[PDB]
RNA sequence: CGGCCAACUACGUGCCAGCAGCCGCGGUAAUACGUAGGGUCCGAGCGUUGUCCGGAAUUACUGGGCGUAAAGAGCUCGUA
RNA sequence: GGGAGACUGGAAUUCCUGGUGUAGCGGUGGAAUGCGCAGAUAUCAGGAGGAACACCGGUGGCGAAGGCGGGUCUCUGGGCAGUAACUGACGCUGAGGAGCGAAAGCGUGGGGAGCGAACAGGAUUAGAUACCCUGGUAGUCCACGCCGUAAACGGUGGGUACUAGGUGUGGGUUUCCUUCCUUGGGAUCCGUGCCGUAGCUAACGCAUUAAGUACCCCGCCUGGGGAGUACGGCCGCAAGGCUAAAACUCAAAGGAAUUGACGGGGGCCCGCACAAGCGGCGGAGCAUGUGGAUUAAUUCGAUGCAACGCGAAGAACCUUACCUGGGUUUGACAUGCACAGGACGCCGGCAGAGAUGUCGGUUCCCUUGUGGCCUGUGUGCAGGUGGUGCAUGGCUGUCGUCAGCUCGUGUCGUGAGAUGUUGGGUUAAGUCCCGCAACGAGCGCAACCCUUGUCUCAUGUUGCCAGCACGUUAUGGUGGGGACUCGUGAGAGACUGCCGGGGUCAACUCGGAGGAAGGUGGGGAUGACGUCAAGUCAUCAUGCCCCUUAUGUCCAGGGCUUCACACAUGCUACAAUGGCCGGUACAAAGGGCUGCGAUGCCGUGAGGUGGAGCGAAUCCUUUCAAAGCCGGUCUCAGUUCGGAUCGGGGUCUGCAACUCGACCCCGUGAAGUCGGAGUCGCUAGUAAUCGCAGAUCAGCAACGCUGCGGUGAAUACGUUCCCG
């Protein structure tokens, strides 16, 4: 998996581990990554509790997913990412383990949105 | 950005140009001369209401009319006021300047002033509450105001955070281009910042 | 077409056949608006036909169309959270829209050194029942037949 | 001397140094830190710590509760 | 169906045996392990064994609770009703204690069909110690004993008395309709549900079966973790159960209900959202933007939709904010306080890269107090594209041109809040109608505005020319003329107006006539409350902070154009629906004064000279196009395709094309054979394709952006899936 990083202004070696961190998640998902991109912005005004921002995008076979997190550095922000990244990636994954329990069963019993729909005949039953 | 600006709304329907002359080859100068006639007229001139300055001119003669809710103020009781506004448009390469100064009917029914007077009692200590009731009031009293709108923005009471706050009665159409929306927007001038303050006021409707 | 069908476009009749079917084929054959050109090789085509043939061409059109016009298609139907292949019975204007397209794309990828020519010769294999587009009805009738266990829904 | 709870401004500092009974205040414009003006409460005293009672109906005799907030023994028989 | 014991019935599963009988069976979302070909599955007959008892069968019965239904027989417990014969307070509760107590588990001995922890493979998955599949041992069953726990729940201890009713249903006694068949109906006692008063409760709710009103007795609680844990003890074969702390730590943990948001919850709808199509992007070359790297500098801002042909509607110098170096400081530019003046200012010379410095020539008008100019000396001060869009104003994007967002009064609730705004129908729409504890109102929706499609009146120049005359080829060219176009003023015209049918006789809807146009005709402008601390202190303005011999300011040169790469938007192609050559026909819109610029002449061509006429319905942009049509040639090839790259030669703008412009000529002739996963736009004058014009602008990096017209398709069955 190959992740650039736009960052900006000073974060001396956020890039090296955002690189690190992300790419780790490649086997996370379950279709082939197409591209990957990451930015890391800092907040120029003191007053911000958490200045970094840390922003990611990933092409997953076209679905694209995104997160982003603030930090009070670079090493939080970029795990902060990672965590949310992971969540987002889990929610998903679309293969049949992750939709088995959603696929409506059973033939009468619950009912759901593409449920098959009742069998009916022209008669009424009495 | 959510909403145009009334006057160029109904510009060629309601509403009409402040500027009346025509030029082809000169229309950049024009333009030029008029601006900073309005920025001098603007800076030498804040006691006294200026809701509106229009400008005239053909060849030589210029004519500028503008409209204060107070004209004594403006103008000098043996000219003086007269001869150095007059003096110091002929500065401004306008040739023959002459001045036609005049006064509103109804100052409290002019968006213009309106938003003056609530700004430049903002500015100094009262509440933004007290002074927009107080100009929703003054001006509902008034015979023709169907529907007045005050809306200001900023630090309002000095805070850290930005708020805006507006209140209305009766009709505010601004979408009905017939309706006459007179509008008008002043700075306030706080010792935390700047406040804006904008007033839309309707009046019925003109066809 | 989430609140209904959509009115069709009534396009008129050739003036030098008469026939709905050479309009159909030539804003089938039309390319970036230019219809002239289009008008002029379909014409030629079946000018070529008569002369190959010494009939009317409008006849031997027909043939052909009915040679390659399909009766069975499958579509793919989710029903139940599961997607199959269904065979589906084809309307008739979508039968004869299926046909003119294969013609003119099958004519299109021929090896005859210019349109025309592979339009005209095109027809006169689907009339005769050799063509790749009489091929292509063949393979989707019988993907149609391959899927029919799944044609009761 | 932010509110409880009488009594507010300026300067210095800036998530530091620090304060704090609780809530919580320090991120170059702090009525909460430090210092000066001003003020308030007491006054030969004024504050802090320690201990007991009150507030606490928070062991409820006066004067509480037990379906879901903590609280009906798994159910009976039967001794004092 | 209260319990215990004994005996016993039939269906089905499994297995075994024997026929018939073949090549699959089995299993899943889809498959594979597995079984079978040595005769499986299927079908028939016979046999063995174990377990559970379909229909009856329910919110129905019984039991203190756990719990209890195949049939029969034996033994046995409790309840209810009536009579009220009997005893005569013998009642209630109950610490400890004793007994019973689902399932799992434990011991000993049997049994074992099905199911099935553990365990094996198969599959899914990134990984599956799981879900799914095939097998399958304890166990489930019986006898006799242990264990002593459960969401052992009505999360509601037992006894008693009282406090509106209505309606189901189980058991029993009785009066009257009376057929006396009939839940006829009533009354009464004992159960078991539902709905509902008063009352109670934080609320939810409970409500004669109380969680109401009271009395008697018992058990238990005292913030959350630590912890039902350690230690000690008792019980147990064991598993473990019962009794049961503290240190330390937190400022909460909790219950009910409200408004949002969300759901791999449900319902109803929409949108080029999908589906049906057409053309693309992703592959190549080039243009442009960005990341990264590089550099002295590669100025700054913009990062999903909603950053990336964006701010930039024009970076060679300027711009320019960056780098190197050279200067300057009340400063490049303002205004005020002072001292001295008649010069400031230009014009030429020289030095310097220039800023600049120096030299030579010219010198104020007021009017006596000084005013305008600057000098220096100063002094307030100017000046910052310096920082913070998380201090702000203004301006803008976005959800979204979606239909929604609220308020006054009233009512309900302790309150947060609710109602209106929900329900049925309808619409593009919170559009409308009917209902309705609501009645109204506001911002939105719609309309009013622009353009476009038809017609009428007015109207004739620079615009038309049909009928008349003059024309010379060169044509409305010219005299003339309102007729027809056209230009621009006014007006008419679409309002479900009319008809027929559905409709609540209501909204609304379908069809028809008339009409240029039919049902908001087409396209614009118009963007609610708010959201995203979205963007912008670099248009501007601005609070605070900072610089002030510099972060201000002047100049020359350089940079913003760097390039191993990555991403994004485009253009040109990969050709015959085409390339090249010749002839030839049809537009709209727009621009033009130190600008457009024609005829002519000179070049091959950019172009050069020249300047007619034009502030322009007149002249120029050619009289305006290209695709188109006709003719000729090329013959499927890396080509007569494709044009990149490179060599040489020029033109123009500009002070100046080295870094770093456009164009022209000759030569050169690269990749590229229709592009993987994936992905984009578009529903009709649309997509595709063709040309023209404008802004910025001395020139241009424009293939970008904003407009204009030419030619002009395919497809939509329908909302299951993707997105909002």
């Amino acid at each position: 998996m190959d992740v650039d990083v736009s960052t900006d202004g000073e974060l001396p070696g956020a890039a090296e581990y955002a690189r690190e961190k992300i790419g780790r998640l490649s086997r996370r998902a379950h279709r082939p990554v197409l591209h990957a991109r990451v930015r890391l912005t800092r907040h120029g005004d003191p007053a911000v509790e958490r200045p970094v921002i840390a922003q990611a995008n990933l092409d997953v076979n076209g679905r694209q997913v995104r997160a982003q997190v603030e930090g009070v550095n670079a090493r939080e922000a970029v795990d902060r990412l990672e965590a949310r990244l992971r969540s987002r990636l889990e929610r998903i994954a679309e293969h049949w383990e992750a939709r088995r329990g959603g696929v409506p069963a059973e033939a009468g019993r619950e009912w759901r949105h593409e449920s098959e729909p009742a069998r009916r005949p022209g008669y009424f039953p009495r | 950005g959510q909403k145009i600006n009334p006057h160029g709304f109904r510009l060629g329907i309601t509403t009409e140009w402040k500027s009346r002359w025509y030029a082809d080859k000169q229309y950049k100068d024009y333009v030029k001369e008029d601006v900073a006639i309005r920025k001098l007229l603007a800076t030498g001139l804040e006691r006294a209401g200026i809701a509106d300055v229009e400008i005239e001119r053909t060849r030589d003669r210029v004519r500028v009319d503008i409209h204060t809710a107070r004209p004594g103020i403006v103008i000098g009781r043996r000219g003086t006021e007269a001869d150095r506004i007059r003096a110091d448009l002929e500065k401004l390469t306008g040739k023959q300047v002459q001045l036609n100064i005049l006064e509103v009917k109804n100052p409290e029914s002019q968006a213009q002033l309106v938003a003056q007077g609530v700004a430049e009692q903002l500015s100094n200590r009262v509440a933004f509450r007290r002074a927009m009731r107080k100009a929703i009031q003054s001006a509902m009293r008034q015979p023709n105001v169907k529907g007045i709108r005050v809306q200001c923005s900023g630090r309002l009471g000095g805070a850290e955070m930005s708020r805006s706050e507006f209140y209305r009665e009766g009709r505010v159409p601004l979408h009905t281009l017939r309706a006459d929306i007179d509008y008008g927007l002043y700075e306030a001038k706080t010792t935390f910042g700047r406040i804006g303050v904008k007033v839309w006021i309707y009046k019925g409707d003109i066809v | 077409p989430r609140k209904g069908p959509a009115p069709k476009r009534p396009l008129v009749n050739d003036p030098v056949y008469g026939s709905q079917l050479v309009t159909q084929l030539v804003n089938k054959v039309l390319l970036e608006g230019k219809k002239s050109l289009a008008e002029r090789i379909v014409y030629g085509a079946l000018e070529q036909a008569r002369e190959k043939t010494g009939t009317d061409p409008v006849v031997t059109l027909k043939r052909a169309l009915d040679n390659v016009k399909p009766a069975l298609e499958v579509r793919s139907r989710r029903v139940g959270g599961a997607t199959y292949q269904v065979p589906v019975e084809v309307r008739p204007d979508r039968s004869t829209t299926l046909a003119l397209r294969w013609l003119v794309n099958f004519s299109r990828q021929r090896r005859e050194k210019t349109m025309v020519e592979r339009l005209a010769n095109e027809i006169l294999d689907a009339s005769n029942g050799l063509g790749a587009s009489v091929k292509r009805r063949e393979d989707t009738h019988k993907m149609a037949e391959a899927n029919r266990a799944f044609a009761h829904y």
